[PDB]
């Protein structure tokens, strides 16, 4: 990474970074299977399998609520209307049988809907099948104390996801923030991504950067049917990668006459990418999201723009104010301090205490110069790379 | 099994707040959700709220929606209800029940949303108008008027006569005080022998009064 | 939401009889219902869960059908503390919801009531105030109309009656009214009788005084 100090404007533009834009969105739906609780009762007093039974039928109900009060009357609000248009596709009769069907002989399928766009399709069977062959015979005649011990817990550890599930939808009105790994464990989560459509380079990135492809995408609970429990995921597709990017940061570059600031200020910082067909741009921090050397982008959020990268003669996108903003600005090798208008700002080391104050007027900072800058009792930890 | 207890129900004036509360024993209250339903005197069960085990999630019916707030402490065991802007309609026991194991129930309590105050009641006697011949059966009795709140009781000659008693359920008079009355039927013959003395009991306003009833002896 | 509607309204049966109540669901709840018996002032006791189960110690007679909405709960034969009100509640999801009740009462041969009337006290006048009542006592069926008579005038809402709870002895109810004035208008009239008809009776019981001489 070749971070450059750009001292006319007060910025930085750090270059060599790599793309991974997204692209569009796979759907994986889920059919967790509780199999038949409905007859299994206790008669037998205080157990712990009672409990855990009585868990999980009262979480079949809570999740019943929750779906009868959905009623058409790190997302974007953009990301999760898709979403919802998805779910609303599937939450139809057909679709679901259609997708139940298509999950009768394997655990996996990639199943059509009534609109032509293919959607990944697990069925989650472990708990209806501890249910059905393990738990079912073991409650003899209503009787559940029973001295196997093994067995309780076993019920104990295995409905632990069911419930979990139906916590983190009942919690959030039947869409969720991000995704557990109560909705797509890691296993479920890497063999959705390598059928997903795009060609195996970004495929293999995808794979390596698991974590991120989870951080960006989300959950929708589609309904309840019978004993099992129907729900969505949207992972991030990175269908295009490996274009280059660069970062653009900067503070206010003013000039002092004895009471008067004539100040100057960029007003362009953000992230950059030439990918084809345009320059991009990338303006809010939430934007892009670095992980080494590659950097993660919502297309949605691109602005596309001209050559640019001169000084400023072209018509540079820059301020002149009177007016000043003291402040630091973190670059991903360091720090630019803006310092005006009656402060103290110094630099610092987690070491050495104070080494050397700053002088008014946008000073750069290397990271390895150190670990800390503050303006005025407000401390600003550098980023070290 | 264990149980469950509410407390702290009473009287409240008509558009004020109070908080009723259920405290568990005996069972696993952190992996089971619970109810609070209410059924205002004479009338039937209505369900009020819900929370899950969790805590984390609650449903109203709608007589309450807006009002009313469910609440639960898995710390001390103990679940809440916060009633505010209390009408008339809000005047029930108020119940507790454990959700998805339905047979633990507690026991009550009485909120009773009145704007009138602790007020001793004022015991008249009642026998008939006139002199009756020697024969029949004859009824005589007290009648426990304008007293607040509910709980009210009546016993006669110290509880030693109890056959052909009647106390009757009071009523709620527009003025808002209840009133009540007992009558005992003897035989119209032996009232100029026994002596009928009347034994009423209001706690809330710490009153204790008896009152002999007098009937005429016959021909 | 989901409305369970209960009937009948009320019964009333001898105690050796087969009862049955009925509970029907506004939608397919599929076996999510108990019934439950609750006797005055106490707690609701429940009797049978997922429509069908029996709790434990319940005795041999009660017994739950249905599946989908259309439910009935059973006794084979009642016995004297079976009396008591009964509900349904469904419980399909969180927001649970009960049935209006059914109201048990142990049958008997019509009896009529005894009447009688009680005049307002001297102790009570000193202060402004009168309650003239009237006791129906130890009758069958609940059903009475009370009718108050100032004058041989026809009363209306100045009456409070207050009914008891069938006798456990001899499956008897008793009724209490009450008719309030003001001294000033309880001495503008003279007559003051209380018209009871019940169906124990072949014509109807009317009971009497005058104001002055008690
Ligand atoms: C163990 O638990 C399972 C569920 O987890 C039960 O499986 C269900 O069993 C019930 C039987 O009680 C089935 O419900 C019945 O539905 C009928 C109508 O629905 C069907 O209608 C058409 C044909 O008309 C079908 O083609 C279609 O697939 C629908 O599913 C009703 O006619 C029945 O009602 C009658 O019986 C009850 C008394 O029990 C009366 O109250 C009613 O008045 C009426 O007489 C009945 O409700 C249900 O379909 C089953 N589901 C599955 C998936 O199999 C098991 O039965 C249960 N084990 C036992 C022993 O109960
Ligand atoms: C369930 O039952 C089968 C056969 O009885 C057994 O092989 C299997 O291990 C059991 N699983 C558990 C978790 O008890």
């Amino acid at each position: 990474l070749k971070e450059s100090y750009l001292e006319e404007s007060c910025s930085t533009i750090t270059e060599g970074y790599l793309s991974v834009l997204r692209t569009g969105w796979y759907t994986n739906v889920f059919t967790l299977e509780v199999g038949d609780v409905e007859n299994l009762t206790c008669t037998d007093g205080p157990s712990l399998i009672k409990t855990e039974l009585d868990l999980t039928k009262s979480a079949l109900r809570e999740l019943k609520t929750v779906s009868a009060d959905q009623l058409a009357r790190v997302a974007t609000a953009a990301a999760v209307t898709a979403g919802i248009a998805i779910a609303k596709t599937i939450r139809l009769e057909s679709e679901v049988n259609a997708i139940k069907g298509a999950l009768k002989t394997t655990n996996e399928a990639v199943s059509t809907l009534g609109n032509g766009v293919r959607v990944l399709a697990t069925a989650v069977r472990e708990l209806k099948e501890f249910v059905s062959k393990n738990l079912t015979s073991a409650i003899n005649k209503n009787k559940c104390d029973i001295a196997d011990l093994k067995m309780a817990v076993s019920f104990s550890q295995f409905n632990r996801r069911f419930l979990n599930v139906v916590r983190q939808f009942s919690d959030n009105a039947g869409i969720t923030p991000a995704i557990s790994l109560d909705l797509m464990t890691d296993a479920e989560l890497a063999r959705a991504v390598s059928y997903m459509p795009t060609s195996a380079g970004q495929i293999k990135l995808m794979l390596e950067n698991r974590a991120m492809v989870r951080r960006k995408g989300f959950g929708i609970l589609i309904g309840v049917y019978g004993s099992s429990v129907i729900y969505m995921v949207q992972l991030p597709i990175f269908g295009v990668i490996d274009t280059p990017c660069w970062i653009i940061k900067a503070a206010p570059s003013c000039s002092e006459k004895d009471g008067n600031y004539a100040c100057l200020l960029r007003e362009d910082q953000g992230w950059y990418c030439k990918n084809a067909g345009s320059t991009v741009y990338y303006p809010n921090e939430k934007d892009c999201e670095t992980r080494g050397d590659h950097v993660f982008c919502d297309t949605a959020a691109g602005i596309n723009v001209a050559e640019q990268s001169r000084e400023c003669n072209y018509p540079c996108k820059v301020s002149t104010g009177r007016h000043p903003i003291s402040m630091v600005a973190l670059s991903p090798l360091g720090a630019l301090v803006a310092c005006y208008k009656g402060v103290s700002c110094s630099i610092g080391s987690n070491r050495v205490g104070i080494i050397k104050q700053l002088p008014k007027g946008c000073s750069y900072i290397t990271n390895q110069d150190a670990d800390t800058v503050t303006i005025d009792n407000t401390v600003y930890q550098l980023s070290k790379v | 099994q264990g149980k469950l207890v509410e407390s702290g129900g009473g009287v409240i004036q008509p558009g004020r707040s109070l908080r009723l509360s259920c405290a568990a024993s005996g069972f696993d209250f952190s992996r089971y959700g619970l109810h609070w339903v209410r059924q205002a005197p004479g009338k039937g069960l209505e369900w009020v709220a819900v929370i899950v085990y969790a805590g984390s999630n609650k449903y109203y019916a709608d007589s309450v929606k807006g009002r009313f707030t469910i609440s639960k402490d898995n710390s001390k065991n103990t679940m809440h209800l916060q009633m505010s802007d209390l009408r008339t309609e809000d005047t029930a026991v108020y119940y507790c029940a454990r959700d998805q194991a339905f047979d633990l129930w507690g026991q009550g309590t009485m909120v009773t949303v009145s704007s009138a105050s602790t007020k001793g009641p004022s015991v008249f006697p009642l026998a008939p108008s006139s002199k009756s011949t020697g024969g029949g059966t004859a009824a005589l009795g007290c009648l426990v008027k304008d007293y607040f709140p509910e709980p009210v009781t009546v016993s006669w000659n110290s509880g030693a006569l109890t056959s052909g008693v009647h106390t009757f359920p009071a009523v709620l008079q527009s003025s808002g005080l209840y009133s009540l009355s007992s009558v005992v039927t003897v035989p119209s013959s032996s009232l100029g022998t026994q002596t009928y003395i009347c034994n009423v009991n209001h706690k809330p306003s710490n009153t204790k009064v008896d009152k002999k009833v007098e009937p005429k002896s016959c021909d | 939401d989901i409305q369970m509607t209960q009937s009948p309204a009320s019964l009333s049966a001898s105690v050796g009889d087969r009862v049955t109540i009925t509970c029907q669901a506004s939608q397919g709840i599929s076996r999510s219902v108990n019934w439950y018996q609750q006797k005055p002032g106490k707690a609701p006791k429940l009797l049978i869960f997922d429509a069908s189960h029996l709790e434990r110690g319940v005795p041999s007679r009660f017994s739950g059908s249905g599946y989908g909405t259309d439910f009935t709960f059973t006794i084979s034969s009642l016995q004297p503390e079976d009396i008591a009100t009964y509900y349904c509640q469904q419980y399909d999801n969180l927001r649970i919801s009960f049935g209006q009740g059914t109201r048990l009462e142990i049958k008997r041969t019509v009896a009529a009531p005894s009447v009688f009337i009680f005049p307002p006290s001297d102790e009570q006048l000193k202060s402004g105030t009168a309650s003239v009542v009237c006791l129906l006592n130890n009758f069958y069926p609940r059903e009475a109309k009370v009718q108050w008579k100032v004058d041989n005038a026809l009363q209306s809402g100045n009456s409070q009656e207050s009914v008891t709870e069938q006798d456990s002895k001899d499956s008897t109810y008793s009724l209490s009214s009450t008719l309030t004035l003001s001294k000033a208008d309880y001495e503008k009239h003279k007559v003051y009788a209380c018209e009871v008809t019940h169906q124990g009776l072949s014509s109807p019981v009317t009971k009497s005084f005058n104001r002055g001489e008690c």
